[PDB]
RNA sequence: UAUGACUCUCUUAAGGUAGCCAAAUGCCUCGUCAUCUAAUUAGUGACGCGCAUGAAUGGAUUAACGAGAUUCCCACUGUCC
RNA sequence: UUUUUUUUUUUU
RNA sequence: CCCGUCGCUCCUACCGAUUGAAUGAUCCGGUGAAAUGUUCGGAUCGCGCGAGAAGUCCAUUGAACCUUAUCAUUUAGAGGAAGGAGAAGUCGUAACAAGGUUUCCGUAGGUGAACCUGCGGAAGGAUCAUUG
RNA sequence: UCCGCCGGCACCUUAUGAGAAAUCAAAGUUUUUGGGUUCCGGGGGGAGUAUGGUCGCAAGGCUGAAACUUAAAGGAAUUGAC
RNA sequence: UACCUGGUUGAUCCUGCCAGUAGUCAUAUGCUUGUCUCAAAGAUUAAGCCAUGCAUGUGUAAGUAUGAACAAAUUCAGACUGUGAAACUGCGAAUGGCUCAUUAAAUCAGUUAUAGUUUGUUUGAUGGUAUCUACUACUCGGAUAACCGUAGUAAUUCUAGAGCUAAUACGUGCAACAAACCCCGACUUCUGGAAGGGAUGCAUUUAUUAGAUAUGCGAUGAUUCAUGAUAACUCGACGGAUCGCACGGCCGCCGGCGACGCAUCAUUCAAAUUUCUGCCCUAUCAACUUUCGAUGGUAGGAUAGUGGCCUACCAUGGUGGUGACGGGUGACGGAGAAUUAGGGUUCGAUUCCGGAGAGGGAGCCUGAGAAACGGCUACCACAUCCAAGGAAGGCAGCAGGCGCGCAAAUUACCCAAUCCUGACACGGGGAGGUAGUGACAAUAAAUAACAAUACCGGCUGGUAAUUGGAAUGAGUACAAUCUAAAUCCCUUAACGAGGAUCCAUUGGAGGGCAAGUCUGGUGCCAGCAGCCGCGGUAAUUCCAGCUCCAAUAGCGUAAUUUAAGUUGUUGCAGUUAAAAAGCUCGUAGUUGGACUUUGGGAUGUCCCGUUACUUUGAAGAAAUUAGAGUGCUCAAAGCAAGCCUACGCUCUGUAUACAUUAGCAUGGGAUAACAUUAUAGGAU
């Protein structure tokens, strides 16, 4: 190619959205933004397919163009805007608060919040660094730079940020016995606290995380997302709290339903 | 037109590489600059990729030179080049690169030397003071005066004038005169 | 690139190896005539849809008995064949699956079973019925002989509510001939 | 169809084998075919009942050589226009 | 230990 | 039962003068559009200055063409010579019996044709055998 | 002359072995398939031919096709006929 | 899902192939063709050539209106504040679509790196010194489009003058005002401090300096890295002379919500280059590369950046039987497709990912991004028009045409769905969808069912162009429904079946292989026959009639898999069937004897150099494959959907598995590979 592609494939969208194979030969590219595209759920997706106030992408459009709908506590008028991991998104005219959070399939949910749970978010820190005139900053994996932050806080580290006055009013450090949550690979979803730390010279960290009913698992550090201190997570959790369930007892529990 | 792609070149081991495509617009190259010791100062201003700029000097006649032992950086005259590593017809045709050895006038050094020190290689009572403190530690290079009593300075120039469009530099000092000055008596 | 391309679809079944053994076509012509089947590719079908459960089965029954692979599958596919009726409920093991016979699926079509519960005098004229839309399984008409009917919609089997053997309005020759007699 | 592997015969002992060719050797003849040219009684290659080729009256070929006979091409030019 | 060549196509 | 020359029809390739031909890619040297940079140049336009077209100089990328040679894929060719196939062709009888000279291998020579002969070798011989 | 050991050219008997058998004490220990390692065959002709390369004074040696053609060719053994 | 059968003979057992049987999301062709649902479709030969039409344009309250444009108002005043064509300005056109020509460690797959670079845009943060003696900042200057009027030419979004008038166009310019730091520094109660002056925003360039860590000082495995300070430098496209809504508090000064715009960092969307391993046939390709870069070093140039990418000098290096180099490919690579005991064999132009191209080369402007071709420049090959002076070209985009061939569709409708794009909720989109042709391929499924009578076989069954009434869709058509509008499907008024003429076909009947020693014709003829064989006057085999057999809306005929243990690694052969070099030596290659810590007491635990290999973990696009759930009437499918009609609920579901080699991490130390041992120069 000869620049920036523009257009994507229904087939090549990421799986996590599940979008129909016969829906049509394209997808909507998630537009830049504080998150990636292959780890965003756009605005389309979340009003259309997910919440289906909308039944086409013209209604798409047409109710995000009255400013209806808040990502982070500010109006985004973008239907490919990519909102991630922990974003809020707020909609005052229906007073619905939505969280979006991984499930134990590892696929977005918009997990419904509280007034007070949502005027606030988490970050995770990616490093801390100088700036011009040697002011201290750090910047998050959502794309937010905050500057003169807490000298304690370090990479890895998450920060619990008040979004009506942009501001850090707490965080918590990386360290083991932390309630995490994997947002990435085969364990995406997953909620647990870490046992320990497998550091590599020049290579990836391993993670190893305990479930709440004893199941281990193995991950990377990019993959770990720090949900509190000790065992308590700072937010509400979705329906399954982060727990994997193998499928002879979904089985089970799908035909205990049935009768 | 120039390209620094490596589809023309041979494999390692000697065999020939067959074409798979033309040449691409982000692997090109473009005509030397070929700057000179002129009067008549000539930069061009180029348009790089991403909408950058680059500066082309054709010709240049002053420059930035730092004399280190001092930590005094002064706008100079280039008068000559005298010694080039890369090729001596370069010093034959006056040609401003980048590690050639250049003559400048030592003008503005000495003038700096005679405020600063107080001698020539009314005034108050605090004045003389500071320049009879900065007295004792005073030391000088007989090579650097000799070169002064010249009026001119031996300095090697360590920017990039094709890139930069600035023939700036550094005057000889120690070890590296002395080598430069072995090289040059012949 | 054209969306329907994207669109998969296969084959239900495959010829005999050998065209003219004299005993396959015997019993094939046997079936055929006894089940009232229009052509072999019918009983062709039915045995490949046979030899793949019977495949399926054997395949787990090769794994471990702890295996979370084989008990998954094996459930599945015990229910599914008591859904269907294949198999009774003393018939739980994946042992029984492996005696599964053709007739076992033939007597399951819609044919069969609208023959058996007495709504035709043969099977032919069980089928002549389910084509010309006599015959519903709940509130839906149907209209395809192969429909494969399960344990809980068995008892619903009834004549069509808009057919003259279900309610009213008769066809269109005794109207006609009705009509006729008038005068 | 044609010829004749084969058989028998006459003058005069035998009946041109291996080879080669319109040859410095062929009358017919500027033979026939291909090639070289715009055009070739020339050159080359091929064919052969060859007027009248043919085996130390030596047959066939042959690198290297030649003030030896021949044809063509490049360069060159007052040979010529 | 003299000499002794040959037998049309298909099928039974 | 069977071998070959010779005789007829057809098919497939092989050799071949023609200093054969075509296409593509590289090799040697030469010419070389356009564009870019540089030198000179100054129609002209604005306030002694600033900008600046045509044109010109030398370089860079370099299409395109010519010369030399080598590979790769095709292809024409007078004529020459092989193989194969085809119901009832001619001349012999070489191979199968000890096939009427046992057969066969290597090598050399010679005859219409199979083939014959010389030297050495094998039994796949027609002898598993003379302490006679 | 007699009794033994090692190595060698061979022979006779035998199948619990192998094999299509003829036969083989190695041609055995092979669908109960595996000790290590080199070469080499893929129906019969065309053909050990054409072409290229290489060796040779030559004769020829080594390497070595294809087009095309064909339902058999061939091995062991049985009966008869000769 | 581990399978064979006919054919050499008088007969036998073999080797061995030929033929048969089955499969292809495999092409083409022959015949036939009633219904429903899906669906490939000028790749193969020509990346050959193209008439005609379309496929890229774009407007918000928020850059620029005096159309001599429309409309409503104004009786008197009004710069304009409603629509606004045209035009300037900005953005886009580097996406998408098409094709597979070139290309054999190259593209490409997995796996790495940028501490070796660029990145319009989006998201989060950050913008302090300009005039200093000119002196608009209550706001600088000169043009030009549209418009109008003089036209040239055969002619083109070919083209020259003349008259106006705008900016978020162009060119300038105060740039609200400071502090701190450094240098010079008159003067001076003089180891001092001091007036004054210079420098000082951000950006660039070069130097000096700090950036520690066995009473302050950040980050990495690793950086003189991030960053700070000083000395200077640059004739800096930077540091807002822009626009829409509203309308307020103090005494003219302050004041909200936005739009657009410039600069820095971070982030996102990406590119470029890059680490390791991996590719078909060929030796009738064994040496290749190095004048003129080949391998490496030093210094430079160029690049966004590393690098012989290029220049100057220097050295002789670099690859190769572990197959370099050269050649062939009817060779783009992969995800994948066909067949499936296992191992394997064959295919992969084509909708997803990556690469390349726009008739063949080369060069280049614009731009964040192009060596762009529905952009330009030149040559070459083709090629349209001409008034003969010139001028215009690129369908391997959607249709369509010629050619080529065995071989492939309409010059239709639409932005309604999916999404992209622009100034933009609105325009555009031959991307994409709808419909047309469509027996590529796939799914379901009509052509009859039931009684009476007569015949038959044992009340029970079969046959009958005999009788009798019932049923229904193929068709037809109001209507509704569908649909962007249509059409089709589904539903359904009135019609629509007795030789139910609403008439089923394709191949065969000696064997393989199911089905006639029937009848007539021909007479080694004509012909059949994949193979074996039929036909010579009594033909189950030809040509026909009857009858019968297989499949069935399908069937026949003309590269590839299986069968093939006839390519054999699992797993073939070499005495006579084809086969072991005449014999020995011998380098690469392959292979290579034994030996080094076992046991009990107890109870996972206590006591006496480098690799292969194996266990586990992370990560490893989708689609496809396997597979869970789900009555599209069933099915191929699809990702739906279910209760009850609650102005709702199921947080509804949209799992899971697989994935060679190569890379990363981890436990084991049997079996193996390489190195080492003793001249002690050994350990401590
Ligand atoms: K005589
Ligand atoms: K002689
Ligand atoms: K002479
Ligand atoms: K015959
Ligand atoms: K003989
Ligand atoms: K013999
Ligand atoms: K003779
Ligand atoms: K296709
Ligand atoms: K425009
Ligand atoms: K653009
Ligand atoms: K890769
Ligand atoms: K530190
Ligand atoms: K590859
Ligand atoms: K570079
Ligand atoms: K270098
Ligand atoms: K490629
Ligand atoms: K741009
Ligand atoms: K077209
Ligand atoms: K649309
Ligand atoms: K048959
Ligand atoms: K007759
Ligand atoms: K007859
Ligand atoms: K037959
Ligand atoms: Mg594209
Ligand atoms: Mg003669
Ligand atoms: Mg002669
Ligand atoms: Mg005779
Ligand atoms: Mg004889
Ligand atoms: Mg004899
Ligand atoms: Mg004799
Ligand atoms: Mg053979
Ligand atoms: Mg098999
Ligand atoms: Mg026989
Ligand atoms: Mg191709
Ligand atoms: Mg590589
Ligand atoms: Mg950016
Ligand atoms: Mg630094
Ligand atoms: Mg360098
Ligand atoms: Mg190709
Ligand atoms: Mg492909
Ligand atoms: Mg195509
Ligand atoms: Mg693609
Ligand atoms: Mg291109
Ligand atoms: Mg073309
Ligand atoms: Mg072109
Ligand atoms: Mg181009
Ligand atoms: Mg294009
Ligand atoms: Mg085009
Ligand atoms: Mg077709
Ligand atoms: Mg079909
Ligand atoms: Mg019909
Ligand atoms: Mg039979
Ligand atoms: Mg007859
Ligand atoms: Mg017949
Ligand atoms: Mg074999
Ligand atoms: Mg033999
Ligand atoms: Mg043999
Ligand atoms: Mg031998
Ligand atoms: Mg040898």
């Amino acid at each position: 190619a000869r620049g920036l592609k523009k257009h994507l494939k229904r087939l090549n969208a990421p799986k996590h959205w599940m979008l129909d194979k016969l829906g049509g030969a394209f997808a909507p590219k998630p537009s830049s933004g504080p998150h990636k595209s292959r780890e965003c759920l756009p605005l389309i997706i979340i009003l259309r397919n997910r919440l289906k106030y909308a039944l086409t992408y013209r209604e798409v459009i047409s109710i995000l163009m009255q400013r209806q709908v808040m990502v982070d506590s500010k109006v985004r008028t973008d239907k490919t805007y990519p909102a991630g991991f922990m974003d809020v998104v707020s909609i005052p005219k229906t007073n619905e608060n939505f969280r979006l959070l991984y499930d134990t399939k590892g696929r977005f949910r918009l997990h419904s919040v509280r007034d007070e749970e949502a005027k606030f978010k988490l970050c995770k820190v990616r490093s801390v660094q100088f700036g011009q005139k040697g002011i201290p900053y750090l910047n998050t994996y959502d794309g937010r730079t905050i500057r003169y932050p807490d000298p304690l806080i370090k990479a890895n580290d998450t920060i619990k940020l008040d979004l009506e006055s942009n501001k850090i009013v707490d965080f918590i450090k990386f360290d083991v016995g932390n309630v995490v949550m994997v947002t990435g690979g085969r364990n995406r979803g997953r909620v647990g606290v870490i046992k320990n730390r497998e550091k590599h010279k020049g290579s990836f960290e391993t993670v190893h995380i305990q479930d709440a009913l004893g199941h281990e698992f193995a991950t990377r550090l990019g993959n770990v997302f720090t949900l509190g201190k000790g065992t308590k997570p700072w937010v509400s959790l979705p329906k399954g709290k982060g727990i994997k369930l193998s499928i002879i007892e979904e089985a089970r529990k799908r035909l205990a339903a049935q009768s | 037109g120039i390209s620094r792609d490596s589809m023309h070149k041979r494999r390692a081991t000697g065999g020939k590489k067959k074409a798979w495509r033309k040449k691409r617009k982000y692997e090109l190259g473009r005509q030397p600059a070929n700057t000179k010791i002129s009067a008549n100062k000539t930069v061009r201003r180029i348009r790089v990729r991403g909408g950058n700029v680059k500066w082309r000097a054709l010709r240049l006649d002053t420059g930035n030179y730092s004399w280190g032992s001092e930590a005094v950086t002064r706008k100079t005259r280039i008068l000559d080049v005298v010694y080039n590593a890369s090729n001596n017809e370069l010093v034959r045709t006056q040609t401003l690169v980048k590690s050639a050895i250049v003559q400048v006038d030592a003008a503005p050094f000495k003038q700096w030397y005679l405020q600063h020190y107080g001698v020539d290689i009314k005034k108050s009572n605090h004045v003389l003071r500071k320049i009879e403190t900065r007295q004792k530690d005073r030391k000088l290079d007989p090579h650097i005066e000799e070169q002064f009593g010249g009026g001119r300075l031996l300095a090697c120039i360590s920017s990039r004038p094709g890139q930069c469009g600035r023939a700036d530099g550094y005057i000889l000092e120690g070890k590296e005169l002395e080598f430069y000055m072995k090289k040059l008596q012949k | 690139v054209h969306v329907a391309f994207y669109r998969n679809y296969g084959k239900t079944f495959k010829k005999p190896r050998r065209p003219y053994e004299k005993e396959r076509l015997d019993a094939e012509l046997k079936l055929v005539g006894e089940y009232g089947l229009r052509c072999k590719r019918e009983l062709w079908r039915v045995q490949y849809a046979l030899s793949r459960i019977r495949n399926a089965a054997r395949m787990l029954l090769t794994l471990d008995e702890k295996d979370p692979r084989r008990i998954f599958e094996g459930e599945a596919l015990l229910r599914r064949m008591n859904r269907y009726g294949l198999l009774d409920e003393s018939q739980n093991k994946l042992d029984y699956v492996l005696s599964l016979t053709v007739e076992n699926f033939l007597e399951r079509r819609l044919q069969t079973l609208v023959f058996k519960t007495g709504m035709a005098k043969s099977i032919h004229h069980a089928r002549v019925l389910i084509r010309q839309r006599h015959i519903r399984v709940g509130r839906q008409v149907v209209n395809v002989p192969s429909f494969m009917v399960r344990l809980d919609s068995q008892k619903h089997i009834d004549f069509s509510l808009i057919s003259p053997f279900g309610g009213g309005r008769p066809g269109r020759v005794k109207r006609k001939n009705q009509k006729a007699a008038a005068k």
